[PDB]
């Protein structure tokens, strides 16, 4: 698990995480008028060129794998830096620090789901 | 005037908020569009086990693998919404079984689990509060149960294995 | 340039699609009518909407930044050119008129 | 144990600056209960809303009133201001017999330390309740370092009464209520060194001697008009009732505001929107009472009255154009929502309106009765050319001499206030509009158009030597045009088809 | 991009694109140049249209995720709580009973609050009467949480009454059951899907030998129904077994010495589900929470 | 570009009366104030005869203002400076979000008291971006005599390294950044000369964005989907935390 | 723009179905139980080197 | 911004964890309240730790100073924005007391 | 970056009563008196117009004191400058270090007498790095007339390659570094005119120092791992010293 | 690296890795923004610890 730095209180965020099993598009979209963080993935297998079809619409949520049923080889957790264990939604709630999203490697989700994957 | 047209309305610049044809079209795409902000708003409220009939118990129901039929006759809720045949269950029972489905898919074969969900607790929440677990000699199962339940209910679900049991079970009258 | 036409006592108009339309030289008129009348901090889509006027009617002195303000909101207005505008009455009871007269990019055909 | 805290100590402020109520902006809220503020303690001063709670608990509607005050963004405390609240005999208040007191002179506790501990023997005369005359002929005061432990000793040496010692005066009550006298004021005694006059206790100092008033006394039940008790111990500039002014005394009342310099603010409810002679409120504008300032509140909400108040008087009137209007300014109170047609009444009857435009406060105040503007500044200039004249004949150490000299050093002065308040944005230059005036109306018209203000002072050869021997000041004429101010727009376009 | 809910996910069409479809829409409508600016009426309105889509969309997007299990908040209660079997315990406020002493009679208000010495309000829940003297009242806690009530502190009031004279607690605060958290409650839903990390023959052994205080143990289970048989152990050595032994019908029966009995019943009652053959016995005490906020007691007895 | 930008947009910057100064610091005398308005016209002559304009590059305005700040300034006529409204909670749009219980109410409300701590002062910064004034405040100390104040404020808004608004009569410009800042003092008087040089700095908007400028509370709601660059997170270091118990197994 | 939030409940329900979910929903609705779709796996060769 | 509050006469307080420590406002307040009372070359891990009294109090002629580092050391706090302070007696017997009053970052939510 | 910062840290310097000099040369006469702030804005339009802002780069303030050395200087009102203290032991923190026999520690304070009269100066200097005229001090002789000690003492600055503080009235700004120091010396008066422009030396603090400035018994302690360079040993020839005969064998 | 007594000697952990473990737990243990600076308590406490 790696802190995946570099997310601003503004709304509709991207940042391209570029790894080891090809790379994917973290789109962070800040639901306000109810208050979540919304993830989209486009995670593009490093053998080809058209990515997989992408997830659409999950919240960030603590201490749980939010990508899993898309089965590939990596997900996000996010973890609260308090201890009220409140789901992040404050829009600067990645900036200030109060909870902060990890990246799960894959060698990592290996030890997940006790298997490989594509 | 609720929170959600209130709120909305102060998007009205101030030229337009007192004009009353202005306003009552505002209010009216407000209002439209809260309709569906008070859907979303009651959607929780009125799906789970509890505030729901008809086809969303059935919904339930395919989703904790137990359906209306239980091939079985229980007697009636004497204490209109929705009839069935005889053999299948009034609604009520048929919410308080599919709660007590739900908790023996999370069952486990501990009566005070620390780090898992036990036996005990889920089956208590199932009952919601009216019932009680207390293991036995030959693997038995004893199960108290207060009396705001027909022993027809209870011996159905031992019956049809809806109850919580790892590998043996059994009651108490 | 179209734009709703508003009635007499400035409410809105549905109905007459393509006919409660203000055509233009008129719209410029609504359009600069109703500009006037946009206080600043009210949009939440556009704080700074028009001239400020909850700071500017409600503080002392201010007559001559009204007047700037208000050549400032009808100039800078799509279709209008020159402004010639003053006060005309001095507050006959406390409120002022002020009279504003404006060229619009009409009526410059000869 | 040497701490740091005796080379510094760091610690809360406790009280409430004590100040006075001198500026102009020394607002009051009058109450009618009897809880803390009975007779005699008719007034208390106050600059935040925990000391109003302490005093008056947050549940009291007197407390309630204090949070809708201090609650105003630019609230008088702001500028140099106070609150207080005076206190209007409801109805029957019941007076506590009381015992008898003796407060003596206010002492530095640098000099009457060093004093005392020289004096090794005491000597007192006291007497209580009349009683046979005590003479005390030992006080060691030599080991004696704050004012608490010359109270402890003399607690320990009068008999029959008990001493303490409160902000460097000495109180002395006996224990027994009405009828129990005090009458020695500290003689001098047989023997010993006297404590007496250096304490200033002594019946030559000025030492105040309440004798214990008789037994539980009842005062009646007093009239709204009893705010001149208020008006006669504060110089409150700005008051409210709790208690809603009756119709049949807001004459009276409004008469009252302009007779003592001051501001009464009232509300009214919906009820009074009309312009018929029977309305009171109308009553008042015909009557010129101006500085009877009338509110309006739908609900009925007294509270609007006080954060009005709280936010009129809130201009320091010594910087440049301070002089606020009123109108679209935030106020802590939850608007009401009006008609048009009532609007409009309000507007030309006098009344003032806080009301909903969206979710945003508009105060829309009235020119019926003359506006609060007007009013509140023109009472601020009263005041000030009060204040400037009576600081001259304060400061100089001659008696400002008869002389046509002298009289141009008052009117000099009064024409430095009058320059300050033009400074301050209340007057300003223009056309004096009215067909009157004082001396040359040339002269006159030209000193308005183009300073703001004029000042003739009439020389001493116009009054009698009755007037003269009086050393009475001639009349001093001072005339000033309030600054054109603006409170809507009427914005004509110029039609062109 | 914009609004599909596919079996992709739910895209929400962001803003800038929704308020410009719907402009293109008024332009084919109405005509090209259509003013729509901050004034305009049409401008006034696809303002409003496109915010409330905007809000609209936001709010579909938390009934989609708030109807995942591993992801929700509010309804987390409800979509799984009542769905998977869990319940979220209430919250309560900490009753604390508290002598004020008083001087004059009075009704004290509904709500006003005192403040123990740490800061923490206690608001008094409706209207009391308080008589001449010392009055035993019960404040309740305004934090919701398990807020500590020392016995023996000052109070300040922040919301003061005239009259106090003495705000004194004699004994301590019945602390209030504060929530399972959201990260915590769905972490409890979410470790009943990973198996054990030890067969249950072994889950016994291995979660009952970190006891501390203890220095040896062995475990002998007879899981057949065979009655002096073994069918496994910790106990290598017992693959044949070459003597009798008594242990009961299809039980289990650990041996400990030197352990933490209490500690041990607890941990019996937390692994075993069954019959425990032994001499001495010892219990496991829990409290079960029913829907109204009670405490019921159960005792788990092993041997 | 168009010739009717020119009054368009040179009327955008319409001086109030209250007359800020360097910021708000109002409180000594202007000497001299200048404006540079600058272009870059290309020299040589251009190609076609018939339609080849379009070559008059704008430049940003400099303002130079030199003044004296003394002990003791007596301003003439000018009126108060008024703390600007809080108006960020215009468009604040509640009551869609969730139903959630009471102390899931309240932890919310003690993270949102335990990060306001953090972020009210930068808020209040962005509040009071162009007028620096009001934002460092008054003085408020009577040991500082007032050139004490100019020189301290002139620091904090040199430091600052942001754009201020400044006031050249008949124009207050929004957006000045302080380039260089002199301050003279000669033995013959106890004033202090200052010379500032400020330079605006215009930016305009190349992206579609229907709202000029929202509300705080829909500025974030309204803004278009933003980019960040791409990083390696398998390769970081600085929170390499292990992964949770509670994932491991699952 | 209505009908499209509509149609959108109108699929959100639908999906609450595990006869009927057929996508992402149906593996969201999946993980109400602690399953989710197995993976691809490799297929493995025994061989002889030497 | 957290920090464990302490009682009346000072001392430290254990116990009541994450219920000792003052929330916001008020840790401002105990904050400046002890930053000014930090002599500046005491603590060896900061040496110029906060104000320097063993040099400012022990010499003639530092009122000026001791107004100008308190200012420092007050408005140079997490939390705190502006500042008003003077002296309000004139050392009664030889002890100047002076007051300080400061805005914090609070109480600016209008 | 931060508006925060500005009035932070632009009261961080705040200038003593005892009114340094040039560095505690405060017998001259200051006819002028100029600081330069300067920045350096990127001039072109910035390019977007949401956040593209934090464009204000600052620049080393520079110092200008201009005045005149006499051979006799009657200073009219400022207090005596005091020597600094030698708070080195604040943290000295012994008792911990080993139990070690008589002349076992006897050695060892041999040793420290050895090298104290090596380091002492430096240290000496490092204390009073700022200001460097109780450094140096006053020059003491009766020969050496007032410029002497002006010109001995501006020289000992330049030569020292040293930064001074420098103040400016209402500033004592730290860490001053001579720029130019041209003394001029007219043949219509003995006096000295001499102009010297300071540069101030700002540095931050890139890395994680929990502490500000700890003593100097502590300096060390918490300083992190330092890091110097490789060599080569094998190929050095300075100190190519045998193998000791006491390990040939072993 | 950090204090570790191994089969390869006694790797000892330095002053700035140590108060950064100590101030990283008292964030764990009381709030993310709990100041630890020269004067807070829990500062003084962490200085004195980490020393």
């Amino acid at each position: 698990m790696n802190l995946i730095e570099n997310i601003t209180s503004e709304y509709i965020q991207t940042h391209a995480l570029e790894f080891s099993r090809g790379f994917a598009v973290l789109t962070l979209i800040y639901e306000q008028a109810v208050q979540m963080w919304k993830m989209n993935v486009v995670y593009t297998r490093a053998g080809d060129e058209e990515p997989q079809p992408p997830i659409y619409g999950v919240k960030l949520a603590l201490s749980t794998t939010h990508i899993k049923h898309r089965n590939w080889p990596f997900d996000f957790t996010v973890i609260d830096t308090t201890n009220n264990g409140m789901d992040p939604y404050r829009a600067d709630d990645f900036e200030t620090g109060r909870c902060q999203l990890y990246f799960i490697t894959p060698e990592e989700m290996i030890q997940v789901r006790g298997v490989d994957v594509q | 005037m609720s929170d959600f047209l209130n709120q909305y309305l102060l998007y009205l610049i101030k030229q337009y908020y007192e004009k009353p044809k202005a306003n009552a079209e505002a209010q009216l795409l407000i209002s439209t569009w809260e309709t569906y902000a008070d859907f979303i708003a009651n959607f929780g409220n009125n799906f789970d086990i509890d505030n729901a009939e008809g086809e969303v118990l059935d919904l339930i129901g395919r989703i904790l693998d137990l359906s209306r039929q239980v091939n079985d006759v229980i007697p009636a809720s004497f204490f209109t919404s929705k009839v069935y045949t005889d053999y299948q269950l009034t609604d009520t029972q048929y919410r308080k079984f599919l709660k007590v489905k739900a908790a023996k898919n999370i069952c486990s074969p501990y009566l005070a689990s620390d780090e898992k969900i036990s036996l005990q607790q889920v089956v208590f929440d199932a009952f919601d509060g009216r019932a009680y677990v207390v293991d036995g000699k030959d693997q038995t199962l004893r199960l108290y149960v207060s009396p705001s339940i027909d022993d027809d209910e209870l011996r159905l679900l031992i019956n049809l294995d809806i109850l919580p049991r790892p590998i043996t079970f059994r009651y108490i009258i | 340039m179209r734009v709703r036409t508003l009635d007499d006592n400035g409410d809105w108009t549905f109905g007459r699609g393509k006919a409660d339309y203000i055509t233009s030289k008129k719209a410029i008129a609504q359009t600069v009518s109703t500009r006037i009348k946009s206080w600043a901090n009210d949009n939440p889509l556009a704080m700074n909407a028009n001239i400020d006027w909850k700071d500017l009617l409600g503080r002392k002195g201010t007559e001559d930044t009204i007047l700037r303000e208000i050549e400032r909101v009808v100039v800078q207005t799509d279709g209008v050119i020159r402004v010639t505008e003053l006060e005309v009455i001095k507050t006959e009871k406390r409120v002022q008129s002020i009279l504003l007269s404006y060229d619009t990019i009409y009526d410059d055909s000869e | 144990m040497a701490s740091i805290s005796e080379v510094i100590r760091v610690s809360l402020q406790q009280e409430g600056r004590a100040i006075a109520p001198d500026n102009m902006n020394a607002v009051g809220i009058i109450t009618g209960n009897q809880g803390v503020l009975s007779t005699a303690d008719r007034y208390r001063i106050y600059r935040t809303a925990a000391a109003v709670a302490s005093d008056f608990g947050a549940s009291s509607q007197e407390s309630a009133f204090a949070n809708t005050f201090f609650d105003t963004t630019p609230n008088p405390i702001s500028a140099g201001g106070v609150l207080v609240i005076g206190y209007w005999r409801s109805a029957s208040e019941t007076v506590a017999a009381t015992s008898a007191t003796l407060v003596s002179e206010q002492t530095s506790e640098s000099v009457l330390i060093p004093l005392l501990n020289a004096i090794n023997d005491g000597s007192f005369t006291i007497t209580v309740d009349g009683g046979t005359e005590q003479e005390v002929t030992a006080l060691d005061f030599t080991g004696v370092s704050e004012l608490s432990e010359v109270a402890t000793i003399l607690n320990s040496a009068i008999t029959g009464a008990t001493v303490s010692e409160d902000n460097g005066y000495f109180k002395v009550t006996s224990s027994t209520t009405g009828a129990t006298s005090l009458l020695s004021y500290l003689g001098v005694a047989t023997s010993g060194t006297d404590i007496s006059a250096v304490l200033g206790m002594n019946s030559e100092s000025g030492a105040v001697l309440t004798q214990g008033t008789d037994q539980v006394v009842l005062p009646a039940e007093t009239k709204l008009e009893g705010i001149t008790a208020i008006k006669s111990e504060v110089n409150i500039k700005g008051a409210m009732f709790i208690d809603q002014i009756l119709d049949a005394d807001i004459p009276g009342i409004a008469s009252f505001a302009g007779a003592n310099n001051m501001l009464v603010y009232e509300v009214f409810d919906t009820g009074y929107l009309s312009k018929n002679v029977s309305n009171p409120v109308w009553a008042v504008k015909l009557a010129g009472q101006s500085n009877f300032r009338c509110l309006l509140s739908k609900s009925g909400n007294r509270k609007f009255a006080a954060t009005y108040m709280a936010r009129m008087h809130t201009v320091l009137f010594s910087g440049q154009n301070t002089a606020i209007t009123m109108q679209l300014k935030e106020l802590s109170v939850t608007a009401e929502e009006y008609t048009d047609t009532e609007i409009a009444n309000a507007k030309t009857v006098g009344l003032d309106l806080l009301t909903t435009i969206k979710n945003e406060q508009a105060l829309l105040t009235s020119g019926a009765n003359d506006f609060c503007d007007n009013v509140y500044n023109l009472e601020a200039f009263r005041d000030e050319i009060q204040t400037n004249n009576y600081n001259l004949l304060k400061t100089t150490s001659t008696k400002i001499p008869q002389t046509d000299p002298g009289m141009d050093t008052i009117e000099d002065d009064t024409e430095k206030t009058c320059e300050k308040y033009v400074r301050n944005g209340v007057f300003a230059p223009g056309t004096w509009t009215r067909s009157d005036f004082f001396g040359d109306r040339q002269q006159f018209v030209d000193a308005i158009a183009q300073k703001g203000y004029y000042v003739l002072i009439g020389d001493l050869a116009d009054q009698t030597t009755a007037e003269r021997q009086s050393r009475v000041s001639p009349v001093i004429q001072i005339a000033v045009k309030n600054a054109g101010a603006v409170h809507e727009e009427d914005i004509i376009i110029s039609v062109n088809l | 991009m914009s609004l599909t809910f596919n079996e992709n996910g739910v895209q929400t069409n962001t803003f800038s694109e929704l308020r410009a479809l719907l402009e293109a829409g008024y332009r084919e409508i109405y005509g090209t140049d259509i003013v729509t600016d901050q004034e305009s009426p049409d401008g006034q309105r696809i303002n409003l249209e496109t915010l409330l889509r905007f809000d609209i969309e936001s709010a579909f997007s938390w009934l989609y995720s708030n109807l995942d299990p591993d992801l929700n908040t509010g309804d987390m209660q409800q979509i799984i709580g009542k769905l998977s079997g869990l319940v979220l315990l209430p919250a309560s406020r900490s009753q604390w009973d508290v002598t004020i002493n008083m001087s004059r009679a009075k009704t004290l208000p509904a709500g006003y609050t005192i403040t123990d010495e740490n800061n923490q309000n206690w608001f008094l829940d409706s209207d009391v009467d308080v008589l001449i003297g010392d009055n035993e009242v019960t404040f309740l806690s305004s934090l919701w949480g398990s807020i500590s009530g020392i016995s023996g502190s000052s109070f300040t009031q922040a919301t003061p009454e005239i009259g106090v004279v003495s705000i004194s607690a004699s004994a301590d605060a019945i602390q209030g059951r504060e929530e399972e958290t959201p990260e915590q409650f769905r972490l409890r839903r979410q470790r009943s899907t990973e198996n054990p990390a030890q067969s249950t023959i072994g889950s016994i052994y291995a979660k009952l030998a970190q006891i501390n205080g203890v220095t040896d143990l062995q475990v002998y289970d007879n899981s057949s129904d065979t009655p002096d048989q073994i069918t496994g152990s910790s106990n290598p050595d017992i693959l044949n077994g070459s003597e009798p032994v008594t242990i009961g019908a299809h039980t289990m029966w650990v041996v400990i010495e030197g352990g933490s009995l209490d500690d041990i019943g607890e941990v019996v009652a937390k692994h075993r589900l069954g019959n425990t053959k032994g001499s001495v016995q010892v219990s496991y005490i829990d409290t079960l929470t029913k829907p109204n906020g009670d405490d019921f007691q159960i005792v788990n007895l092993h041997n | 570009m168009s010739l009717v930008n020119g009054m368009v947009e040179s009327l955008n910057n319409t001086k109030s009366e209250t007359e800020i100064g360097i910021g708000g610091y109002r409180l000594f005398a202007r000497v001299r104030e200048t404006v540079n308005y600058r272009n870059i016209v290309p020299t040589d002559t251009l190609e076609d005869g018939s339609s080849s304009t379009d070559d008059i590059i704008n430049e940003p305005i400099t303002v130079s203002i030199e003044g004296v700040v003394s002990n003791l300034f007596v301003e003439e006529r000018q009126y108060p400076q008024l703390v600007s409204r809080d108006f960020s909670a215009v468009g604040e749009i509640t009551a869609l979000l969730p139903a959630k219980s009471q102390q899931q109410i309240q932890r919310i409300s003690q993270i949102d008291s335990q990060i306001r701590d953090a972020v009210l002062a930068a808020e209040r910064a962005e509040r009071l971006a162009g007028k620096p004034y009001e934002f460092f405040g008054n003085s408020g100390n009577s040991a500082k005599t007032e050139q004490e104040k100019f020189i301290d404020f002139m620091e904090a808004l040199y430091f600052s390294r942001r754009p201020t608004e400044v006031s050249v009569n008949f124009r207050d410009y929004k957006n000045m950044a302080l380039v260089s800042f002199i301050p003279v003092r000669d033995n013959n008087t106890k004033d202090t000369r200052f010379t500032a040089d400020f330079q605006q700095i215009n930016y305009s908007t190349l992206v579609y964005t229907p709202v000029s400028s929202p509300s705080k509370s829909v500025s974030g709601k309204v803004s278009d989907a933003s980019n960040k660059g791409g990083q390696n997170p398998e390769s970081n270091e600085t929170g390499e935390r292990s992964l949770l118990s509670s994932l491991v197994g699952g």
